[PDB]
RNA sequence: GUCUACGGCCAUACCACCCUGAACGCGCCCGAUCUCGUCUGAUCUCGGAAGCUAAGCAGGGUCGGGCCUGGUUAGUACUUGGAUGGGAGACCGCCUGGGAAUACCGGGUGCUGUAGGCUU
RNA sequence: AGCGUUCAUAGCGACGUCGCUUUUUGAUCCUUCGAUGUCGGCUCUUCCUAUCAUUGUGAAGCAGAAUUCACCAAGCGUUG
RNA sequence: AAACCUCCCGUGGAGCAGAAGGGCAAAAGCUCGCUUGAUCUUGAUUUUCAGUACGAAUACAGACCGUGAAAGCGGGGCCU
RNA sequence: AUUAGAGGUCUUGGGGCCGAAACGAUCUCAACCUAUUCUCAAACUUUAAAUGGGUAAGAAGCCCGGCUCGCUGGUGUGGAGCCGGGCGUGGAAUGCGAGUGCCUAGUGGGCCACUUUUGGUAAGCAGAACUGGCGCUGCGGGAUGAACCGAACGCCGGGUUAAGGCGCCCGAUGCCGACGCUCAUCAGACCCCAGAAAAGGUGUUGGUUGAUAUAGACAGCAGGAUGGUGGCCAUGGAAGUCGGAAUCCGCUAAGGAGUGUGUAACAACUCACCUGCCGAAUCAACUAGCCCUGAAAAUGGAUGGCGCUGGAGCGUCGGGCCCAUACCCGGCCGUCGCUGGCAGUCGGCAGAGCGAGAAAGAGAGGGACGCUACGCCGCGACGAGUAGGAGGGC
């Protein structure tokens, strides 16, 4: 798991092998983020064989299908329960992010657990990513874009293209 | 649901170089005529074969192949083992001289008896020789570690034809 | 002054050279070490194979004549079927002469 | 350095299992060995005559010469970079016939069985064993039940 | 249905206590002249048949012990292979494969070969 | 934990535990046996601070004196 | 408390020359009876191993014997 | 080996107690026994892996028929050995031409690394197992380097890569890079690798858990802040303030029976639980990121240097781009192989072929070159090298 590019997510079903003693084997479907899904049958594996006893030399992928967002062009606020790993110690843990895509938070979910707490990705096991209202969220860095009149200005610009014009002859303001 | 069928055809290309192997990795890597960097083979799938390809999981990196990747290799660097000598496939007449008692009498036989896994598969991937493919134009991931966590060895099983355009 | 006492590191690799070579198996494997009771019957047994000699050779040839009676007493589609004919060379020669004459 | 004993070492290897001391079943004895029988070696510490050496306590060889109370087996010894096929006297006791051929032997029998058989129908049908293959293409039925939705667990620190 | 003799497997067959055993059989049991052997006919040996299932023995029972076989413990422990993974280290996590053991909770409690009876 | 009348930490600090340093001795045998002159002292230079004095300061079980503890600090001294 | 006698329980918790390990319950132990296979002679093999010896050991074979009703067992020590 | 209580009985007993004296009795305290309970074993073990070690996967095999034997015997029984005849779908996958005999140099100081591992506090220490390296070996990368990472080498052109990189030295980000994190008066900056720990921080960023709020917080300011009582066993006096025990209630918002600011105790007042105005979040404890303290050596000094703070730092990640003697393509040299091809230059005694997928017949009733055959020619593949061996030297 290198949590590259922008993360998807997979509705991936699998079973045991069937059997003469037990003829058709219960499905289990899970929700997979990864960035292709080669690794995602891949970490479904890994899920499956800690809450059942199934390896993939006992089991049989069944469906490896692609889940798309409902509405990507409605800004939501989702809601991540983590699993991670420090160097002491796992701990549980309950982010929140505002995005237009599960994936699209998944994968922001992964960048701000490696920028805040140096966590590697094969250090991170989410288990629930839940669309919540407005009214339902607690982290404050997201409940602060409630606004129906927001209104805010753009501060000190960091000037781009800043090596086209090289050597220029005047002072570039930074005041749009 | 429909479970597709396992794929019965896989190909398989060496990545890692020659210095410093273990020597049952090294028995494996000739016995599927690898003994090259970047050296192509076609090997059908079976649980014979499949726990040899676990053997040699850091060093190779395969996959499953598709109908176009196939035409590509045999026509682009297809070159046959005639009398133990690597001649190019430039005429038909080289492969039905070898080949004829197996039916295969043409390159587009050769190809359906390789893409699709015929009961004469092995007389007629022993005489390709293995494929002398280029660098990775456009440049691996990692070489080291395994596919799955980044890099670019073990089963990367529909991306391989991926691999094969850029390698061919 | 000391020094290393014992070490097998280079060895492994040393016997693989000229390989590891399997004894030399061969038929009619050397009779030394048999006891000797039933080694000393068996060169009896040897030694007296020519007195049935008569009985041999007029055994299997009644048994020749006998096999020589139960014998006595008894003795993907057909367009590329039929294309895989003209393209012979041994039995298609009657074959393409029909299209010979469809030049004239 | 280490002792040149015979017994150097084999603490585990000749004692009797658990609960299996004592007198040896009588059927150890009373099964016959002809020449040439796939036979294997596992020592036994009651009969202390006619024991094999540690080094052949599991390799598996083939009888050559038969005595009263022991047989003369053909086994492969590896020496350093060499094999040798070294004949040793073994008593009974420390003798199976090993099943490691009779499944061959089994084998054979359906072997010349379908050989003939089928013949007169005609047909050709598979004798060689080819190895377990992919599976084939076939359908999942999912009747009526939705496949349940699996989750990771939190953390419970156990201790 | 079952027993005796000889067995094979060697506790699913053992051990503790309780119950019931038709018929044959096995036993107990009655004796010491001869055979034989003891301090002692208890044992061993020998001659019998008045009595008896009391015991041995067989079948059965026990929220039985043990044993046998599963579940669970547990994809845990550990482990093959891989990384310019983490960590000051100790050690850990992931990839690729294989995969245990108590406690605990169940199920089970001899099969069978040859010969000969009995139930005719 | 205790000592310190009282008061754990002004100053100390047992039972434990974590380091640092190469101005002690060890351990090791890597470099030198066709030789690197092997104790001290005398002479002379520079450097380090784990600070004895001095400059500036904090804290005391600092009333004043004297003395402790800690900080910045190796500039200048440290003798017959 | 420990002499001797009797019953019961007793898988080895004892014993088998010695170091330890393995093995052993109508025995390999203990006790009696008869004995000299601890004898005579070819080879083959195992162990250490170069696949040489010596030592030790295992399977036989040919004799002469022991014991036992007999099957058998024994050419030293239950094995190392 | 080892810790702790439980329940038993006089099972023996230690001093006991009404008992002369009694398993009569007494609380016991011990062992002893029975269910339990904590912790272990390189020289313990019922269980017991992973990895691993043999063997098998046919023609030397199968299946018939009959002889020979001094061996073996109730029994042409047993076994062994002979003949003779019959069965090829060659009886798993993959790969590869094998077998075999002489003569024989050098070597017989080794060393390093992942993992396992013994001694040792440890060591760039000593000693082993397995595999690969170095030695015998260049090359790209790690600034530098016997061993690390990549990759092994004939001489060249083009292309592309690996591991590594891309502010400048210095080829490449002069991307309209992504999202955060961190300010250091000692910042940090990439395997081996060349330096730090316990502990701590109201530095900051996340989390975890539990409490507080229109029955009104948290500070803030302003008010009661007493009383039986100035409590007494009382110390000369302690009346809220020297030192322990009682540590209640009625009135009732409530007042600790007094935590502080002072004398001999007060007066004096501000301290609790509560009032009010203002009215929305606040508190308490843990946790982990970066950062700081903890952190002291001698020539002046080392993320490689410069320097870098909307990183040129740390974390997760993008496209692009840079180049090795590696890979692909092409040329040339050589070696090796095909145990390759060529005597067929067969001509007015002539008639120009044997590249043809398919066991075998172009069968008879005047014309360049060449072939020192120890010569010439064509295909493939390959090329490191000390000690050492051999071959060829126009």
């Amino acid at each position: 798991m290198k949590a590259s590019g922008t993360l998807r997510e997979y509705k991936v079903v699998g079973r045991c092998l069937p059997t003469p003693k037990c003829r058709t084997p219960p499905l289990y479907r899970m929700r997979i983020f990864a960035p292709n899904h080669v690794v995602a049958k891949s970490r479904f594996w890994y899920f499956v064989s800690q809450l059942k006893k199934m390896k993939k030399s006992s089991g049989e992928i069944v469906y490896c299908g692609q889940v798309f967002e409902k509405s990507p062009l409605r800004v939501k606020n989702f809601g991540i329960w983590l699993r991670y790993d420090s160097r002491s110690g796992t701990h549980n843990m309950y982010r929140e992010y505002r995005d237009l895509t599960t994936a699209g938070a998944v994968t922001q979910c992964y960048r701000d657990m490696g920028a805040r707490h140096r966590a590697r990705a094969h250090s991170i096991q989410i288990m629930k990513v839940e669309e919540i209202a407005a009214s339902k969220c607690r982290r404050p860095a997201v409940k602060q874009f409630h606004d129906s009149k927001i209104k805010f200005p753009l501060p000190h610009r960091v000037l781009r293209r800043q090596h086209k014009p090289r050597f220029t002859t005047k002072r570039p303001n930074t005041f749009f | 649901f429909y479970v597709p069928a396992e794929p019965k055809l896989a190909f398989v290309i060496r990545i890692r170089g020659i210095n410093g192997v273990s020597p049952k990795v090294r028995k494996v890597l000739q016995l599927l005529r690898l003994r090259q960097i970047f050296n192509g083979t076609f090997v059908k799938l079976n649980k014979a074969s499949i726990n040899m390809l676990r053997i040699v999981e850091p060093y190779i990196a395969w996959g499953y192949p598709n109908l176009k990747s196939v035409n590509e290799l045999i026509y682009k660097r297809g070159y046959g083992k005639i009398n133990k000598k690597r001649i190019a496939l430039t005429d038909n007449t080289l492969i039905a001289r070898s080949l004829g008692k197996y039916n295969i009498i043409c390159m587009e036989d050769l190809i359906h008896e390789i893409y699709t896994v015929g009961k004469h598969f092995k007389e007629a991937n022993n005489f390709l020789w293995p494929f002398k493919l280029s660098s990775p134009r456009g440049g691996m991931k990692k070489k080291t570690t395994h596919f799955v966590e980044g890099g670019d060895a073990g089963n990367r099983e529909d991306q391989i034809n991926r691999l094969i355009r850029r390698m061919n | 002054a000391k020094s290393k006492n014992h070490t097998t590191h280079n060895q492994s690799r040393k016997w693989h050279r000229n390989g590891i070579k399997k004894p030399r198996s061969q038929r009619y494997e050397s009779l030394k070490g048999v006891d000797p009771k039933f080694l000393r019957n068996m060169r009896f047994a040897k030694k007296h194979n020519k007195k049935g000699l008569k009985k041999m050779q007029a055994n299997n040839a009644k048994a020749m004549a006998a096999r020589a009676e139960a014998i006595k007493a008894l003795v993907v589609s057909r367009k590329l079927h039929r294309l895989a004919y003209i393209a012979h060379p041994k039995l298609g020669r009657r074959a393409r002469a029909r299209i010979a004459r469809g030049l004239r | 350095t280490n002792t040149k004993g015979k017994r150097r070492g084999t603490r585990y290897m000749f004692s009797r299992p658990f609960r299996k001391h004592g007198v040896v079943p009588l059927a150890t004895y009373m099964r016959i060995y002809k020449k040439g029988d796939i036979v294997d070696i596992k020592g036994m510490g009651t009969v202390q005559k006619g024991m094999p050496h540690k080094c052949y306590h599991g390799k598996t060889g083939r009888v050559y010469n038969v005595t009263q109370h022991a047989v003369g087996i053909v086994v492969n010894k590896q020496v350093k970079g060499k094999i040798l096929a070294k004949r040793i006297n073994v008593r009974i006791e420390h003798i199976k016939h090993s099943k490691s051929r009779d499944s061959f032997l089994k084998r054979v029998k359906e072997n010349d069985q379908k050989k003939k058989e089928a013949k007169e129908k005609g047909t050709w049908v598979q004798l060689k064993r080819q190895p377990a293959p992919p599976r084939e293409a076939h359908f999942v039925r999912t009747n009526g039940k939705e496949p349940e939705l699996l989750e990771p667990i939190p953390y419970e620190f156990m201790a």
